[PDB]
RNA sequence: GUCGCGGCGCGCCGAGGGCCCGACGCCUGGCGGAGAAUCAGGGUUCGACUCCGGAGAGCGGGCCUGCGAGACGGCCCGCACAUCCAAGGACGGCAGCAGGCGCGGAACUUGCCCAAUGCGCGGCGCGCGAGGCAGCGACGGGGAGCGCGCGAGCGAGGCGGGCCCACAGCCCCCGCCGCGCAGCCGAGGGCAAGGUCUGUGCCAGCAGCCGCGGUAAUUCCAGCUCGGCGAGCGUCGCGCGGCGCUGCUGCAGUUGAAACGCCCGUAGUUGGCCCCCCGCCGCCACGAGGAAACGGGAGCGCUCCAGGCAGGCCCGUUGGCCC
């Protein structure tokens, strides 16, 4: 039973939104996962964008 | 022996000096054995056996220890390996690539093999011990 | 009157099945049980005074 | 060269057959510098890899590595690739493998030969003798093995082969580094209370029959078919006269390897089958060939007709072009491999295609030439 | 990676000498008697008994009240005072010159159980603890040789979820 | 000339300068230190790599931009080896992280990601093969198993949920069923444990070493028991200890290995006694001042532990102090 953990509590709404990290706000549901991209995608395209532009 | 508070350097100088009169220091820190050792300085290597052979034990034993002649691929330097336990010269088959390691007395012969240094371990790549023992 | 004869003897060895033997205990239960083989119980190891593991006497009073 | 993968773990293999003949041209590889031999087996594997229609062996019986191919062509088109492309260029020098070959005794010997020692302490008398092929096919069989009980074999021989019992009883060995064909004899028994000595000797004469069944008196090659009968012996009374280095040697003078020959003979053999339409090539490249077709069955439900033909290993070489040229490339010479055959010509006459074989032998080996007498290891 | 600055370290040491008989017969009676799977736990414990009384051996050369003896023999007797290494009474740097390999075994918890009888033999602990079955303070341990201390000595007891009043039906009960 | 100093360069003018306290030459399978291994003491050996300082980006040169680079994920040239060609041209640089090839006894995935930790740029976040995260992993180190007890139970699993995580997963916590399982070397001596039974007969083999086997084998090959260590054990190579077989401590030289055949002799090394009072020494004591890691060590129950600096309503709560 015995549990450590740590709690943030934001006077205001805005608070968590901003001062919280943004995984820990996807991670209570209050964003929708995106999907971005593969990272391998995102340098692959800025390898062909820094040939042309 | 010197016995200056200002003879340090002789000191030095003589142990420089006698210490290469022992023999093991001399096979260690020379270098001679390092370029002459069939396998320089590697626990093992890999060869390709050209011929079978068996050495006759020296006395007081009497048996046809069996051997194979092997190039070492690292220098093609030919050597001498016994094959270990019994019957197991079988498996080895010329033109068949083996590993050879030492015989534990680093660079010495054990017992009654007449001049052999080294001990086949592997032979086509598969441990001698697993084959007599029938694992593989 | 005494190379071709590569396993002179191990070709020419009979083969006997290794006799059915019940799994030892393991791990502390087998220092549990070499514990019990002379320090405790003293019988098995005993010809009326202390004896090696495997005398030939001490065989025949396990069996074998 | 080829395999099966499937994700699924209790899935079984696939096999392929490739009709295209087999690896039937030979061409042994050799090195021009010995320490390139290391880079020439690493090469043959990954050129085994390519192809299944050629493979890389090594002979048993003379350690020597053989690139088998499916063509002329096709040897020549893998040997460039083993030439250049694996092995990364080197020296390799094709050539025919070696056709290895056996020695047997024809007849019965004409008289006991003696054997005195260097101490000339020891006399041994031997005589000679071929061994029926009724018991050489149980020997093969396993009804009469070395390993046996020695009676046993005894009442086998003498119950279906017409040995004499007290013989069969008697054999001391089978040769030769195995239990194939070859065996060791002992006395009439009578005089064996009187040679007082054979019990002891009897290593030597089993370590003696160890070699000369290794190497014949013709020319090295390995004995076959023969029993050594120690008729009679004479021994000194001591061991100091009577050891491995005075009677091993007589034993090998007596025995047969030039020292006791009396009727020699040379082998070798092999079976051919070709699924081919046309006979006429089959004919006539057997005939040149000196192979003889014993075979010839048609497929009842095709063309194409099976034959089976013995092939001398030594006139293999050559055969694979002239059959596809006698035909037309219709006929394919499929596996070949087989047993041993007596050849016709005796290696005692001169003119013989035996003596000309023989002597090759031990040229080829540098052993010596032209076997010259029995007189020159036998004493009389 | 930061993973190389972790340090690790053997905790035994090995005998001089292997096959030394009326030692490896006077280990197997350790072993039979503290339940110890291998030699290996009685090595560790002749190692932490080494250490400790080698630190012991130098603390007495130095003079008495020598800042660092002060210091350092607190320390030392203090923490093994409190593990129960060492009985209370003494409390002098002489005496931890004489301890056993048997006082360390003697906290082990394998033997604390036995001790306050809640389980009635070595062996039979060792099985109990590796089932989650012994508590200190309430602790489910699954470790055999905790090294449990004087004052966590009283609350060793059986878990809260094995025996007393508990679910009592996973294992052989829910058949 | 340079940022400056200086033969650093150049004239000029001398003839110095270095060395048996080993100069110079040669060689290295030479990066150095903090350290690592072994370990009474005095030591020996290794200093790839984790931090610090050096050096280098196929091999030489030369530069530009720069506050800083003689920069190579800049340029130019020669060299060495390449690449694409439409035949005229162009264009390389994995001692970055993956991956291949060659080599060798040997050494991981052609993953996922900036969420941490720092750095660059930006004040309201992007980038980073720095790193972090998994995968592989008996280099190793740590902690538990293969039962206990006569009755109960587990954990290894399996499956959902939490929790965790950048996202998974892993651990852990839950409910719910529940499948425990040993090897590798040995039994003549050193060195612990068969005078058991077969096979074999100086064969085969064993055996570091001494030695075993030539017909009643304590040594081989099996079975049988039994030992030792144990999820590891055996083997091979190396370093240390053993070893006072390198000897400063602390070896030996009549005969075991070893006093030069003798005498003079320079460096070198070593010097009788002698002045109480200081000047310079060496010497010794204690100072400052000097990176951490590590090692030793204070406190602290990561379930124990190898660890880690945590933690608890707290010395200015810690994280001392020693090297």
């Amino acid at each position: 039973g015995h549990t450590v953990g740590f709690c943030n509590a934001y006077q205001n709404m805005d608070a968590l939104m901003k001062y919280e990290p943004g995984f820990r706000k996807i991670r209570c549901g209050l964003i929708e996962a995106p999907k971005p991209v593969s990272r391998k995608q995102l340098k692959n395209l800025k390898n062909r964008r820094l040939k042309k532009r | 022996k010197t016995s200056g508070l200002y003879t340090a350097r002789k000191l030095r100088t003589v142990r420089r000096v006698n210490r290469w009169a022992d023999k093991k220091y001399r096979k260690a820190h020379l270098g001679t054995w390092l370029k002459a050792n069939p396998l320089e300085g590697a626990c093992m290597a890999r060869g390709i056996v050209t011929q079978k052979i068996g050495i006759s034990a020296k006395q007081p034993n009497s048996a046809v220890r069996k051997a194979v002649r092997v190039q070492l691929t690292k220098n093609s330097k030919k050597i001498t390996a016994f094959v270990p336990r019994d019957g197991s010269i079988t498996y080895i088959d010329n033109n068949d690539e083996v590993l050879v390691a030492g015989f534990g007395r680093a660079g010495r012969a054990v017992g009654d093999i007449p001049g052999c240094r080294f001990k086949v371990i592997k032979v086509a790549g598969i441990g001698l011990l697993a084959l007599f023992l029938r694992k593989r | 009157r005494a190379l071709t004869s590569a396993g002179k003897v191990r070709k020419c060895t009979p083969k006997k099945e290794k006799k059915e033997k019940p799994r030892p205990p393991r791990g502390r239960a087998y220092k549990r049980l070499l514990y019990n083989k002379n320090f405790v119980d003293d019988t098995l190891i005993h010809n009326g005074r202390r004896l090696g593991p495997n005398n030939l006497l001490i065989r025949q009073k396990l069996g074998f | 060269k080829s395999g099966t993968i499937s994700t699924y773990e209790q899935a079984h293999s696939i096999k392929p057959m490739k009709f295209s003949v087999s690896p039937v041209v030979r061409v042994a590889v050799e090195p021009a510098n010995p320490k390139d031999l290391p880079k020439l087996l690493e090469g043959m594997k990954r050129l085994d890899k390519s192809d299944p229609c050629v493979m890389c062996i090594c002979d048993k019986d003379e350690n020597q590595n053989i690139i088998a191919g499916a063509g002329e062509l096709h040897l020549e088109i893998c040997l460039k690739d083993l030439r250049e492309d694996f092995c990364g260029g080197m020296d390799i020098r094709v050539s025919d493998p070696v056709v290895s070959y056996r020695e047997t005794v024809t007849e019965k010997s004409t008289k006991v030969v003696m054997a005195k020692s260097a101490n000339k302490h020891n006399r041994l008398y031997f005589e000679a003798e071929p061994i029926s092929e009724e018991v050489i096919e149980a020997i093969k069989d396993g009804e009469i093995t070395s390993e046996q009980d020695s009676k046993v074999r005894a009442r086998i021989l003498t119950d279906k082969y017409g040995w004499d019992s007290d013989e069969a009883k008697q054999i001391w060995s089978f040769g030769p580094v195995g239990a194939s064909s070859g065996h060791m004899t002992n006395l009439i028994l009578e005089a064996t209370k009187g040679v007082q000595y054979v019990k002891e000797s009897k290593e030597h004469i089993v370590s003696g029959f160890q070699i000369v069944c290794r190497n014949g008196v013709l020319a090295g090659e390995e004995l076959v078919g023969t029993c050594f009968k120690l008729r009679d012996a004479t021994f000194h009374a001591d061991a100091i006269h009577r050891g491995a280095g005075q009677l091993t040697p007589a034993t090998r003078r007596g025995l047969y390897a030039y020292a006791s020959p009396m009727l020699m003979e040379p082998f070798y053999l092999v079976d051919i089958l070709a699924p081919e339409g046309c006979m006429g090539g089959i004919y006539s490249t057997m005939s040149k060939r000196r192979g003889v077709v014993i075979s010839e069955e048609p497929r009842e439900g095709q063309p194409l007709t099976e034959v089976k033909a013995h092939l001398p290993v030594a006139e293999s070489f050559g055969f694979d072009a002239d059959l596809r040229a006698a035909t037309s490339g219709q006929a394919f010479p499929q596996c070949v491999f087989s047993h041993y055959a007596l050849i016709p010509s005796s290696p005692l006459q001169t003119g013989s295609q035996a003596q000309g074989i023989m002597l090759s032998i031990r040229k080829r080996k540098g052993m010596k030439e032209v076997v010259p007498d029995v007189s020159e290891y036998e004493d009389k | 990676r930061i993973s190389r600055h972790r340090n690790s370290s053997k905790t035994y040491s090995t005998p001089k000498k292997p096959f030394t008989k009326p030692r490896l017969d006077a280990e197997l009676k350790l072993c039979g008697e503290y339940g110890l799977k291998c030699k290996r736990e009685i090595y560790r414990a002749r190692y932490m008994l080494a250490k400790i009384r080698r630190t012991a051996r130098n603390l007495l050369t130095l003079d008495e009240n020598d800042i660092k003896r002060r210091f350092e023999g607190a320390a030392l007797l203090r923490r093994l005072h409190m593990l129960g290494i060492l009985d209370e009474e003494k409390d002098q740097l002489d005496y931890v010159l004489g301890l056993r390999i048997e006082d360390i075994f003697k906290r082990r918890l394998q033997s604390v159980i036995v001790e306050s009888k809640l389980a009635k033999s070595v062996h039979h602990a060792r099985n109990m603890i590796k089932a989650r079955h012994i508590s200190v303070g309430g602790q489910i341990v699954n470790i055999p040789s905790y090294m449990v201390r004087i004052s966590n000595t009283s609350r060793v007891a059986i878990a809260d979820t094995s025996s007393l009043a508990p679910n009592g039906k996973p294992g052989r009960t829910k058949r």
